[PDB]
């Protein structure tokens, strides 16, 4: 098995 | 004590909610990757935003725990490739709290780096995606989709995870897979006859099988005995208590098992805001109400979205004369759940639903 993942949390200005 | 319990509770609740959005099609994710990213976000949250995130992530010493679990997952082994890496990309003109940057590096080794979101957001997106691509050996090439970052983007918190292992015992590449009550689809099967741990979870009316990789990582498969995928009961009733009892080191009994599982590849992309909101993480995503003053003293940030992309490629690769068929069979010719478990930490690295070849 080859497995991979990415997660990206985007913080935005207000 | 199971030192990965919060993450496992989160993983299962997350899967239940994602299944509301996607009840029948193939599903695949890394709950570990998501927990790590969200832990870094949590570190910057305050007030009600913080209180809700702690509830949702099942934290009710968190940062030191992630550092310790991460160390164990990343340990050099010789048996497989396994890497988990965090990264913080921040707007170059922004002034983040020095303690946030320091503590995020301490506990997540996120090597905080400045980029130009304010004027060159598309360039910043490309750079971030390239970093993830490198970490994943080319397997996750475009984590952040078009439009996900713009001139108002201030920080992107990232986790990448990569695993490559070989089965302890190779399969033999040997057909109709029952997708639903109106559809069967041919699939390439892999066959193995070997001493394996197998059991049955009565409460979930499902067989459970452990397939070990070389080293202390395994895949566990849960296979039910409806006119749709056949997974309704299993998905609705699975809980930490019910599952952990069976994935625990020595519960199951080893026996000679004849296994047939499909050779398969999955690639799935998710946008988790709606899901996390439904789970109770509302204020973080509320432009008006979010409190990330832990990240920025000006309290001028909110969480816009959480992107996740995951893939898996399952094949026969591993490290005579028997004719009887009196014993256990595990024939995965209909939908099943599966998870890849780091045995030392008891952390779920990957979790999925295979339902459609």
């Amino acid at each position: 098995t080859e497995a991979a993942a990415g997660t990206g949390g985007v913080m935005t200005g207000r | 004590e199971d030192l990965c319990v919060a993450n496992t509770l989160f993983a299962l609740n997350l899967f239940k909610h994602l299944a509301k959005a996607s009840p029948t099609q193939n599903l695949f994710l890394s709950p570990w990757s998501i927990s790590s990213t969200m832990a870094m976000v949590y570190m910057g949250s305050r007030g009600s935003t913080e209180d809700q995130m702690a509830k949702v992530l099942q934290f009710n010493k968190i940062h030191s725990s992630f550092r310790s679990l991460s160390s164990a997952i990343n340990a050099s082994t010789g048996n497989y490739l396994l890497e988990s890496v965090n990264k913080l990309f921040g707007e170059k003109s922004a002034s983040f709290r020095e303690e946030y940057i320091r503590l995020c590096q301490k506990y997540y080794s996120s090597e905080p780096q400045a980029v130009d979101f304010l004027e060159c957001a598309e360039e910043a997106r490309k750079k971030i995606n390239s970093w993830v691509k490198t970490q994943t050996k080319g397997k996750i090439p475009n984590l952040l989709p078009e439009g996900s970052v713009d001139g108002d983007t201030r920080m992107v918190l990232v986790n990448a995870v990569y695993f490559k292992g070989k089965w302890k015992t190779p399969f033999e590449k040997k057909y109709p897979f029952r997708v639903n009550s109106a559809q069967r689809t041919p699939v390439q099967m892999m066959y193995l006859r070997e001493k394996l741990n197998i059991g049955y979870i009565e409460d979930l009316k499902a067989q459970i099988l452990e397939l070990p990789y070389a080293g202390d990582v395994s895949m566990f498969l849960l296979l039910p005995d409806d006119v749709s995928t056949g997974l309704e009961l299993l998905e609705s009733e699975i809980t930490y208590d019910k599952l952990n009892k069976w994935t625990s080191k020595d519960k199951m009994a080893e026996d000679e098992v004849e296994v047939y599982i499909p050779q398969f590849k999955l690639e799935e992309h998710y946008e988790l805001r709606s899901i996390l909101r439904s789970m109770g993480m509302e204020d973080a995503f509320n432009k008006g109400r979010a409190n990330f003053s832990g990240m920025s003293e000006r309290n001028d940030l909110f969480l816009s979205e959480v992107f996740h992309q995951a893939m898996v490629d399952v094949n026969e690769e591993g490290t005579t004369g028997r004719t009887g068929h009196g014993g256990p069979q595990f024939v995965a010719d209909h939908p099943f759940l599966f998870l890849i478990m780091h045995k030392i930490t008891n952390c779920i690295l990957f979790f999925g639903r295979f339902s459609s070849p």
